[PDB]
C-alpha cells in the first residue's frame, strides 16, 4: 500500500506498482515522497532506488491507459522527493538514479499544464537535478525522441523533455561545467535560444558557432544549418542586456564566414556599426570558394541595403576601394558591376514606373501656403523613385511659388525623383547647383545626398559639392551640405569625411528646424568601429549643446546626438567614455533618459524598464520635460524584439497615447507625434483594421500634426491599406477648416500616405533586418519630436527613404533566374520552430509581381516545398535580390 | 501649517513613489553578465521608511503634563517659554538662593506679580525696558 | 435615493432568472440511493456531467469537445430524471427544467430565440 | 516551448507596468486637469440638472432646436442650448435633457440597438487559419469574395463596375462553412451579426421579413459589415402552425431577400454570407449571381482530401502521430465532413467509459467499425431491408 | 498544435483582464463635451427654464 | 402589463384564508394554451397567467 514498512524495512514488496497505472497511483504519488522525507538517513533513500526497474515499464504502460485525473495532483508532490528530500548538491548518486523513470513523470505536468507560468515553475526544480545527474541525462533525452510508445501524448512530451537542463535557473556549481549544446541542437531547435540568453555570455555562443560549422557538411547541407542560426539570434534579444547582446552577434559572424551563407552577417554588422567587418568579409568570401557562387552574390546583395559610414543608406567607399581587387577578379563585365550595387531592382522599377506612369505629385494648386505642402509631398511619394522630373525641369510650379525654408525643402524633391537610379539626373540636379539664389542652392544640396542612395555610383556628387561648402562660413550652404553628408554614406564614419566636418561655423541656438541637421551628422561621426579615438569629434557636439537653452526645440536636438555616439559595439561604449568625462554639463543630466533608451535599444532587457515611466517627469522644472516625454512612447522597442513580442505591443500602444496625453499637454504634443512613426518602424500586429480605427480616435486627441504622423503607419502595401486611410481623413478634413495652417497639415496627411496603383510595397524596413538597429529612423524621428507647426520641419521630413520589393526574383544555384516566384502568405504561425519568417506553403497564395503586404500577411514562404526549394536569402519581399538553392526550378502561377 | 503650500508639495513626492513601485515588478536582468558598460543598473527601484515611537513623559497621567520630573529656571519676560495655568502647581520646586526673587508668601495661583525676596543685589534683575514709547 | 434618482448604494440583492425557472416548474431533488444497485447506470451519468463542468481539463486531455449534446433517452419510471438532479446539485449548476414548453421562455416567449 | 517562453514572460510583465502606470495618472499626476476640471464638472452638473432625463437625438435643426424623443413615453420638441453644439450631437444616440425644462444639454453617450445585442457574436474561428485545410482551394475563395473587396480596393477600382455582394457556402456539413465566415469577418474586423434561419420562422407571423430587413439595415448603419445567416433550411422544414408553414411564409422571407441584396433598396459593400446545408430549399433566385456573386460549393471529401479533413478534428483534440489515416480512407469515402466528426466522437466516447482520458489509435480503430455500419443505420433499415 | 494553443490562450487571458480595469478607470475624467462656444448658450438656456412656452411637446 | 399573473396569486391567497373551500377550474382551455407568441402585450400576459397557476398550485 502506501504504508510504512513496504519501503521502510528491508523486508518489502514491489506491490504498489500494480495499483498505480489504472487503479490509483501510489508509487509516484506519495510513497516515494513519504520515505525520502522520513528520517534523514540514506538507508531509506537506498530502498527507493530498488523500486525504479518496475517503475520504467509502469510509466509507458500508464501512458497508454492515460488517466489525466490521476496525473495532475499526484505528480506535483514528486517535486518534494527528488530535490528537497535528498538536498541534491551534497548527495550525487541518489538523485542521479531516481530520475530515470521519474524525470518523464515530472514532464507530464510540464506538458499538460502547457502555459508559460507552469513551465518556469517546474524549470527551477529541474535545473539543479539535471545538472547533478549529467551523463545520465544523455540517456533520458534519447529515450523520448525515438518514442516512448506510439500515442498522441509522446509527440508533445519530447519538445518539453529536452528543455529542463537548458533552463539554467538557480543552478549550482558542482557539475555545471559541461557542454550540453551538441545533442540538443541536432534533434530540436526550441531549447537552444534559451540556453544563450540565460548564459548571457560568449561561451554559449562559442560552443554554438563551433557546432554549426561542422553541421555545414556533416548533419545536412549548408542551407539547413543557416536556417537554425536565424531562429536563435531573433529570439535572444531579452534576458540579456544590450552590451552583452552585441557580443553574441560577433560569434555568429564566425559561422557565416565559414558558410557560403552570408546575408545575416551583414544585418548584424549594421548593429555593431563597423566598417571593418565588411572589409574582412569580402576577402574571406573570396578565400572559401574560388567560384563566384552564392557566397559572392549573397554578400553583395546584403551590404547594399544599409551599413555604417555616416547616418543612412550605403557607402560608395568600400565598393570603390574593393573593386580594384574585385575589378581584377572579373567574373562578369555585366553581372558583378550590377549585383554589387542596388541596380537590378532600380532598372526594373524605372522601366515599369514609366509605362504605368507615376507623376508623383501633390495638388495642382498654386500660389498659396496650401501648396508649401504639396511641394514636400512630391518628394515623399517619390522617396522610392518617381517621374515628376519632367515638370520639375522648368521649376515654375513648386520652387518660385515657395519661399523661406519652403523653397529649400521643395528643391530636395528634384533629386528625390532620381534616388535609387543609375543617372543622378542631367538637367535638374545638374543645373540647380547652377541656378541663382541661395534657397534653391542649399536645398539642392539636400537633394544631392538623397540621390546617392545605396548605389556605388554617387550620381550627382554628394561628397564633392558638400566638401566645397562646409569651408564657406555661409550658414545656409553649410546646413544643406552636412545633411547630405550624413544621408549619403551609412551609420558611423569615414576617415576623409570626419576631418572635413571638424570646423564648426554652424547654428547653436537658432529657431529654424533645418539647424537641427548638424546634430545628427556629428553625433554618428564621433563613434567609430571601436571608436576613432580622436578626441576632437566629441568636443563639437558639446559646443552647440552648452550654448543652447534659449530654444526648447534646439535644446532637445543635441542630447539625441549624444545618444547616437553611444550606439554601437560593446567595446566601443567603453572607448568613447574617456572623452566624455573631461568636460561636464548640467545639460547632459536631462539628456540621459533618452540617451540611455537609444543606447539600450537592440535588446528589450534594459530597454523596457526605462521606457514608459515617469522617473524624470514630474514636470515642475524645465529640464524634466526635455527628453522624458518622448521616452515613454516606446518607439524603439518593437522592431528590436522578436515578431511574437510585436503582437502584444499593438494593444499597449493604443492605451499608451491616452495615458500620456491627459497626463501632460506639452507631453501630448511631443508623444502622440512620435506614436504614428513608432507603428511604421516597429511594425506591430495587424494593418487591416488599425489605421481606420486610429483615425477615429485621433479626432478626440489634440493637434492636426497627429494625423500627419499617423499616415506614416498607413503606408505599408501602398494601394492596399492606404486608399481607405486617405478617404477617412478626407472626410473630417473637408468637414471643417478655418486657418491656412490646419489645411496645410491635412494636405500633408492625404498625399504623404500615397505611392499607389501598381506601385510596390514601401514601409520603413529593409526586409532582411528584424534585428536591425535604428539609423534609418533618424530623419523622420527628429521631425516627430520637434515642431511640425513650422514649414521648416519639412526638410528632414522629406526623406524616409527605404524600400521593400514586390519582386520574387530568386537567383538559382547557377541558373541566376530573372523570372518571379509564387509564394504563400499567412498572418499567424502554428509553431516557433519557425520564427525566421517562413509559414506553410498552403495558406492563401499571392503571386509573382503582386503586392507584398506587411503585418497580418507579412510572413512569406515561397510555395515550393513539394518542389524542394529553399531560400538561402530569406523571403518577405525583401529589398535585397532574392536567392534560392533550386532542386527543382521556378514554379508557374497557381489558381486558388 | 497653512494648507496651500502642502498641496503643491504632496503631488510631487507621490507621483514619484507610485512610479518607483512600477519598476520593481519588472525584471529581465536576473540573467546577465555585464561589465561592458552602458547599463550597470539593478533595473528596480524601491522605497521604504521606519520611525521610532517614543517621546518622553508625554502626559503625566491621562490628563495634561502638569508637574513633571527635571527642574528649570525660567526668566521673567519670557512667554515663548511661558507661564501656564498648568504651572501654579510647579512654582516653589525647592527654590535656590541664586533666585533673588523667590517666594516669601504663598502662591498667586493663576498669574500676577509674586513676592520678591529681600534683595541685597541687583545682579540677577535686569534694568527697565518698556516698548511703550517707541510704539508711535 | 429618488431625491435626484442618484445611486445610493449598490444593492446586495440581485435575483437570478435561472433559480426562478427551476422553482416554478418543480423538481424534488434526489440522489444515487433511490435507484441504488444498478451501479453502471449511476456511474455513467457522473462521467458526462460532473467531470467536464468541474474541471474542463479532463476532457481537454481525452480530446473530444466538452459535452454539447448528451442524449438521455428511454421511458420514465426508471428514475432517469432523478440521477441528473443529483449531479446537477453537487456541481452547483442550476437544473432548469423544460417539460416541452416555451411557457418557461419569458425573455421573448417563443422558441428559436430561446437559444440565444 | 523554451524558445517562446522568454517573450511570453516579458509580454505579461510589459502589460503589468502599463496597468500600474494608469493609477498614478488618475490619482496624483495632473497638469491640464488639476483642481480646475473638478470644478468645471460641478458647475456643469448643477446647471445641467441632475437627474438628466434621457432622450434620443433623431436629428438636429440649425436654428437652436432639435427634435428629441424623450424615453419616458411622450416626445418633446427641444432647443439645442447649453453645453453642446449642433455638430457635437450625432444621430441615433442617447442625449441628456435638463429635467426641469427640456433643452438638449448634450451627447456623452451612444445608444445601441436591443436587436443587435442578441444577434451579435464575436468574430474569431476556433480552428486557426491554414488549419481549416482540406478543400484548401475553397477556403481561399471566401477570402477573395467577401473579405477582399473591403480589405483591398486596388483590384476592384481597376477592374471597374459593381463589387461582390456575397458568397453562398453550400454542401455537406463539416467542411467548415461557419469557420470560414468568422475568419473573414475576424480579419476585416467588420461587425459580425449572426442569426440562425430558424429565427425567420417562429410562431408570430411576418417576423421573418421583419428580422431580416432590420438586420441588414443595422449592418448598413454599423458598416462595413458581415451578416451571417446560419442554416437556412428551416423555412419549409419548420411550422408551429399552418400559417407558419406553407407558401406565404416561404415566399415572404425569399421576397425580402431579393429586394434587400441588389434591388432598389440595395446595400453598400456590406456582404451577406449564407450557410445552407440544402439548396433544395433555396430558390434559383437566391442562387442567382450579383446578389450572391461566386458561389462556393464544397463536394464530398476525396480520398487524399479526407486525410487533411481528419487532421483538423485531430488538432482540436490531442494531436495524433500514431493514427493510421489509410484505414479511414479505406473503410468509408465520399461521405461528409460530418462522418469524419462521427469517427472522432465515438473514439472519445469509448475512452470516456473506462475513464481513459486520452484517445489513441486503439480508440479510433475500435470505434471505427461500428461507426461505418452506424452511418448506414442512421437512415432506416426497418425490420430487415 | 494542442500544446501550442494553451500557451497563447493563457497569455491573452491575463493581458485582457488588466485591460478592464484601465479602461473603466481612465474614462473622460470629469471633462465637458460642449467646450468653449456653448458658454453664452448656457445663459439663454436658464431664461428658457423660467419660460412656460418651452419645453414644447410634439403632437399631431 | 403585469396585472395578469398577479390576479392568479390573489385568488390562491383568498382560498387558503377562506377555508374550507374548493377552487374549481371548468376550462383551463384559455388559461393554458399551447401557443404563446408574446411579441404582443396581450399575448405576453396569457403566458404569465399559466406560469403563476402552476407555481401556486405546487404549494396549495
Amino acid at each position: 500500500m502506501e504504508e510504512g514498512g513496504r519501503d521502510k524495512t528491508p523486508v518489502q514488496s514491489q506491490q504498489p506498482s500494480a495499483t498505480a497505472p489504472s487503479g490509483a497511483d501510489e508509487k509516484s504519488s506519495g510513497k516515494e515522497r513519504r520515505d525520502a522525507g522520513e528520517k534523514d538517513k540514506e538507508q531509506e533513500l537506498s530502498e527507493e532506488d530498488k523500486q525504479l526497474q518496475d517503475e520504467l515499464e509502469m510509466l509507458v504502460e500508464r501512458l497508454g491507459e492515460k488517466d489525466t485525473s490521476l496525473y495532475r495532483p499526484a505528480l506535483e508532490e514528486l517535486r518534494r522527493q527528488i530535490r528537497s528530500s535528498t538536498t541534491s548538491m551534497t548527495s550525487v548518486p541518489k538523485p542521479l538514479k531516481f530520475l530515470r523513470p521519474h524525470y518523464g513523470k515530472l514532464k507530464e505536468i510540464y506538458e499538460n499544464m502547457a502555459p508559460g507560468e507552469n513551465k518556469c515553475f517546474a524549470a527551477d526544480i529541474i535545473s539543479v537535478l539535471a545538472m547533478t545527474m549529467s551523463g545520465e541525462r544523455e540517456c533520458l533525452k534519447y529515450r523520448l525522441v525515438g518514442s516512448q510508445e506510439e500515442l498522441a501524448s509522446w509527440g508533445h512530451e519530447y519538445v518539453r523533455h529536452l528543455a529542463g537542463e537548458v533552463a539554467k535557473e538557480w543552478q549550482e556549481l558542482d557539475d555545471a561545467e559541461k557542454a550540453q549544446r551538441e545533442p540538443l541542437l541536432t534533434l530540436v531547435k526550441e531549447i537552444v535560444p534559451y540556453n544563450m540568453a540565460h548564459n548571457a555570455e560568449h561561451e554559449a555562443c562559442d560552443l554554438l558557432m563551433e557546432i554549426e560549422q561542422v553541421d555545414m557538411l556533416e548533419k545536412d547541407i549548408d542551407e539547413n544549418a543557416y536556417s537554425k542560426v536565424c531562429l536563435y539570434l531573433t529570439s535572444c534579444v531579452n534576458y540579456v542586456p544590450e552590451p552583452e547582446n552585441s557580443a553574441l552577434l560577433r560569434c555568429a559572424l564566425g559561422v557565416f564566414r565559414k558558410f557560403s551563407r552570408f546575408p545575416e552577417a551583414l544585418r548584424l554588422a549594421l548593429m555593431l556599426n563597423d566598417m571593418e567587418l565588411v572589409e574582412d568579409i569580402f576577402t574571406s568570401c573570396k578565400d572559401v570558394v574560388v567560384q563566384k557562387q552564392m557566397a559572392f552574390m549573397l554578400g553583395r546583395h546584403g551590404v547594399f541595403l544599409e551599413l555604417s559610414e555616416d547616418v543612412e543608406e550605403y557607402e560608395d567607399l568600400t565598393e570603390i576601394m574593393s573593386n580594384v581587387q574585385l575589378n581584377s577578379n572579373f567574373l562578369a563585365l555585366a553581372r558583378e558591376l550590377d549585383i554589387m550595387e542596388p541596380k537590378v531592382p532600380d532598372d526594373i522599377y524605372k522601366t515599369h514606373l514609366e509605362n504605368n506612369r507615376f507623376g508623383g505629385s501633390g495638388s495642382q494648386v498654386d500660389s498659396a501656403r496650401m501648396n508649401l505642402a504639396s511641394s514636400f509631398v512630391n518628394g515623399f511619394v517619390n522617396a522610392a523613385f518617381g517621374q515628376d522630373k519632367l515638370l520639375t525641369d522648368d521649376g515654375n510650379k513648386w520652387l518660385y511659388k515657395n519661399k523661406d525654408h519652403g523653397m529649400l525643402s521643395a528643391a530636395a524633391s528634384l533629386g528625390m525623383i532620381l534616388l535609387w537610379d543609375v543617372d543622378g539626373g542631367l538637367t535638374q540636379i545638374d543645373k540647380y547647383l547652377y541656378s541663382s539664389e541661395d534657397y534653391i542652392k542649399s536645398g539642392a544640396l539636400l537633394a544631392c545626398g538623397i540621390v546617392n542612395s545605396g548605389v556605388r555610383n554617387e550620381c550627382d556628387p554628394a561628397l564633392a559639392l558638400l566638401s566645397d561648402y562646409v569651408l564657406h562660413n555661409s550658414n545656409t550652404m553649410r546646413l544643406g551640405s552636412i545633411f547630405g553628408l550624413g544621408l549619403a554614406y551609412a551609420g558611423s564614419n569615414r576617415e576623409d569625411v570626419l576631418t572635413l566636418l571638424l570646423p564648426v561655423m554652424g547654428d547653436s541656438k537658432s529657431s529654424m528646424e533645418v539647424a537641427g541637421v548638424t546634430a545628427l551628422a556629428c553625433g554618428m561621426i564621433a563613434v567609430g568601429s571601436c571608436n576613432g579615438d580622436v578626441t576632437s569629434t566629441i568636443l563639437q557636439t558639446i559646443m552647440e549643446k552648452s550654448e543652447t537653452e534659449l530654444k526648447d526645440t534646439y535644446a532637445r536636438w543635441l542630447p539625441l546626438g549624444l545618444g547616437l555616439n553611444h550606439l554601437g559595439k560593446g567595446e566601443a561604449i567603453e572607448a568613447i567614455l574617456a572623452a566624455l568625462e573631461v568636460v561636464s554639463e548640467p545639460f547632459r543630466s536631462f539628456a540621459n533618459t533618452l540617451v540611455d533608451v537609444c543606447a539600450y535599444a537592440g535588446s528589450g532587457n534594459v530597454l523596457k524598464v526605462q521606457q514608459l515611466l515617469h522617473i524624470c517627469s514630474e514636470h515642475f522644472d524645465s529640464k524634466e520635460k526635455e527628453e522624458d516625454k518622448d521616452k515613454k512612447e516606446k518607439k524603439d522597442k518593437d522592431k528590436k524584439e522578436a515578431p511574437a513580442d510585436m503582437g502584444a505591443h499593438q494593444g499597449v500602444a493604443v492605451l499608451g497615447i491616452a495615458l500620456i496625453a491627459m497626463g501632460e499637454e506639452i507631453g501630448a504634443e511631443m508623444a502622440l507625434r512620435t506614436f504614428g512613426h513608432l507603428l511604421r518602424y516597429g511594425e506591430p500586429t495587424l494593418r487591416r483594421a488599425v489605421p481606420l480605427a486610429l483615425a477615429l480616435i485621433s479626432v478626440s486627441n489634440p493637434r492636426l500634426n497627429i494625423l500627419d504622423t499617423l499616415s506614416k503607419f498607413s503606408h505599408d502595401a501602398d494601394p492596399e491599406v492606404s486608399y481607405n486611410s486617405i478617404f477617412a481623413m478626407g472626410m473630417v478634413g473637408s468637414g471643417t477648416n478655418n486657418a491656412r495652417l490646419a489645411a496645410m497639415l491635412r494636405q500633408l496627411a492625404q498625399y504623404h500616405a500615397k505611392d499607389p496603383n501598381n506601385l510596390f510595397m514601401v514601409r520603413l524596413a529593409q526586409g532582411l533586418t528584424h534585428l536591425g538597429k535604428g539609423t534609418l529612423t533618424l530623419c523622420p524621428y527628429h521631425s516627430d519630436r520637434q515642431l511640425m507647426s513650422q514649414v521648416a520641419v519639412a526638410g528632414l521630413l522629406t526623406v524616409l527613404v527605404s524600400f521593400l520589393d514586390v519582386r520574387n526574383i530568386i537567383l538559382g544555384k547557377s541558373h541566376y533566374v530573372l523570372y518571379g516566384l509564387v509564394a504563400a502568405m499567412q498572418p499567424r504561425m502554428l509553431v516557433t520552430f519557425d520564427e525566421e519568417l517562413r509559414p506553410l506553403p498552403v495558406s492563401v497564395r499571392v503571386g509573382q509581381a503582386v503586392d507584398v503586404v506587411g503585418q497580418a500577411g507579412k510572413p512569406k514562404t515561397i510555395t515550393g516545398f513539394q518542389t524542394h526549394t529553399t531560400p538561402v536569402l530569406l523571403a518577405h519581399g525583401e529589398r535585397a535580390e532574392l536567392a534560392t538553392e533550386e532542386f527543382l526550378p521556378v514554379t508557374p502561377i497557381l489558381e486558388g | 501649517e497653512v494648507p496651500k503650500e502642502k498641496e503643491k508639495e504632496k503631488v510631487s513626492t507621490a507621483v514619484l513613489s507610485i512610479t518607483a513601485k512600477a519598476k520593481k515588478k519588472e525584471k529581465e536582468k536576473e540573467k546577465k553578465e555585464e561589465e561592458k558598460m552602458e547599463v550597470d543598473e539593478a533595473e528596480k527601484k524601491e522605497e521604504k521608511e521606519k520611525k521610532k515611537e517614543p517621546e518622553p513623559n508625554f502626559q503625566l497621567l491621562d490628563n495634561p503634563a502638569r508637574v513633571m520630573p527635571a527642574q528649570l529656571k525660567v526668566l521673567s519676560m519670557t512667554e515663548t517659554c511661558r507661564y501656564q495655568p498648568f504651572k501654579p502647581l510647579s512654582i516653589g520646586g525647592i527654590i535656590i538662593l541664586k533666585d533673588t526673587s523667590e517666594d516669601i508668601e504663598e502662591l498667586v495661583e493663576p498669574v500676577a506679580a509674586h513676592g520678591p525676596k529681600i534683595e541685597e543685589e541687583e545682579q540677577e534683575p535686569e534694568p527697565p525696558e518698556p516698548f511703550e514709547y517707541i510704539d508711535d | 435615493r429618488n431625491d435626484s434618482y442618484t445611486l445610493h448604494k449598490i444593492l446586495p440583492n440581485k435575483v437570478d432568472p435561472l433559480v426562478s425557472l427551476m422553482m416554478v416548474e418543480k423538481v424534488p431533488d434526489s440522489t444515487y440511493e433511490m435507484i441504488g444497485g444498478l451501479d453502471k447506470q449511476i456511474k455513467e451519468i457522473k462521467e458526462v456531467i460532473e467531470l467536464p463542468v468541474k474541471h474542463p481539463e479532463l476532457f481537454e486531455a481525452l480530446g473530444i469537445a466538452q459535452p454539447k449534446g448528451v442524449l438521455l433517452y428511454g421511458p420514465p419510471g426508471t428514475g432517469k430524471t432523478l440521477l441528473a438532479r443529483a449531479v446537477a446539485h453537487h456541481t452547483d449548476c442550476t437544473f432548469i427544467r423544460v417539460s416541452g414548453s416555451e411557457l418557461v421562455q419569458k425573455f421573448i416567449g417563443e422558441g428559436a430565440r430561446m437559444v440565444r | 516551448t523554451q524558445c517562446r517562453l522568454k517573450l511570453l514572460k516579458l509580454e505579461r510583465i510589459k502589460d503589468y507596468l502599463l496597468m500600474e502606470e494608469e493609477f498614478i495618472r488618475n490619482q496624483e499626476q495632473m497638469k491640464p486637469l488639476e483642481e480646475k476640471q473638478e470644478e468645471e464638472r460641478s458647475k456643469v452638473d448643477d446647471l445641467r440638472g441632475t437627474p438628466m432625463s434621457v432622450g434620443t437625438l433623431e436629428e438636429i435643426i440649425d436654428d437652436n432646436h432639435a427634435i428629441v424623443s424623450t424615453s419616458v413615453g411622450s416626445e418633446h420638441y427641444v432647443s439645442i442650448l447649453s453645453f453642446v453644439d449642433k455638430d457635437l450631437l450625432e444621430p441615433g444616440c442617447s442625449v441628456l435633457l435638463n429635467h426641469k425644462v427640456h433643452a438638449v444639454i448634450g451627447v456623452l453617450m451612444d445608444d445601441t440597438d436591443p436587436l443587435v445585442t442578441v444577434m451579435k457574436v464575436e468574430k474569431a474561428p476556433q480552428e486557426t487559419y491554414a488549419d481549416i485545410g482540406g478543400l484548401d482551394n475553397q477556403i481561399q475563395e471566401i477570402k477573395e469574395s467577401v473579405e477582399l473587396p473591403l480589405t483591398h480596393p486596388e483590384y476592384y477600382e481597376e477592374m471597374g463596375i459593381k463589387p461582390p455582394k456575397g458568397v453562398i457556402l453550400y454542401g455537406p456539413p463539416g467542411t467548415g462553412k461557419t469557420l470560414l465566415a468568422k475568419a473573414v469577418a475576424n480579419q476585416t474586423s467588420a461587425t459580425f451579426l449572426r442569426v440562425v434561419g430558424s429565427e425567420l420562422i417562429q410562431k408570430y407571423l411576418g417576423d421573418g421579413p421583419k428580422l431580416v430587413r432590420e438586420l441588414f439595415r443595422v449592418a448598413e448603419e454599423h458598416a462595413p459589415s458581415i451578416v451571417f445567416i446560419d442554416e437556412i433550411d428551416a423555412i419549409g422544414t419548420k411550422r408551429y402552425d399552418s400559417n407558419s408553414g406553407g407558401e406565404r411564409e416561404i415566399q415572404r422571407t425569399m421576397l425580402e431577400l431579393l429586394n434587400q441584396l441588389d434591388g432598389f433598396d440595395s446595400r453598400g459593400d456590406v456582404k451577406v454570407i449564407m450557410a445552407t446545408n440544402r439548396i433544395e430549399t433555396l430558390d434559383p433566385a437566391l442562387i442567382r449571381p450579383g446578389r450572391i456573386d461566386r458561389k462556393i460549393e464544397f463536394p464530398l471529401p476525396d480520398e487524399k482530401t479526407k486525410k487533411r479533413i481528419f487532421q483538423i478534428h485531430t488538432s482540436r483534440m490531442t494531436l495524433a502521430d500514431d493514427v493510421t489515416l489509410d484505414d479511414l480512407i479505406m473503410a468509408k469515402d465520399d461521405l461528409s465532413g460530418a462522418d469524419i466528426k462521427a469517427i472522432c466522437t465515438e473514439a472519445g466516447l469509448m475512452a470516456l467509459r473506462e475513464r481513459r482520458m486520452k484517445v489513441t489509435n486503439e480508440d479510433f480503430k475500435k470505434s471505427k467499425e461500428n461507426v461505418l455500419y452506424k452511418k448506414q443505420e442512421g437512415t432506416p433499415e426497418g425490420l430487415y431491408l | 498544435q494542442s500544446t501550442y494553443s494553451r500557451q497563447i490562450k493563457q497569455v491573452e487571458d491575463d493581458i485582457q483582464q488588466l485591460l478592464k480595469k484601465i479602461n473603466e478607470l481612465t474614462g473622460i475624467k470629469e471633462s465637458d463635451t460642449g467646450l468653449a462656444p456653448p458658454a453664452l448658450w448656457d445663459l439663454a438656456a436658464d431664461k428658457q427654464t423660467l419660460q412656460s412656452e418651452q419645453p414644447l411637446q410634439v403632437a399631431r | 402589463l403585469g396585472e395578469g399573473p398577479r390576479m392568479v396569486r390573489d385568488v390562491f391567497r383568498l382560498a387558503k384564508e377562506n377555508a374550507p373551500a374548493i377552487i374549481f377550474i371548468d376550462e383551463i382551455d384559455a388559461i393554458a394554451t399551447k401557443r404563446f407568441d408574446a411579441q404582443t402585450g396581450a399575448d405576453r400576459e396569457v403566458q404569465r397567467i399559466l406560469l403563476e397557476l402552476l407555481n401556486q398550485m405546487d404549494g396549495f
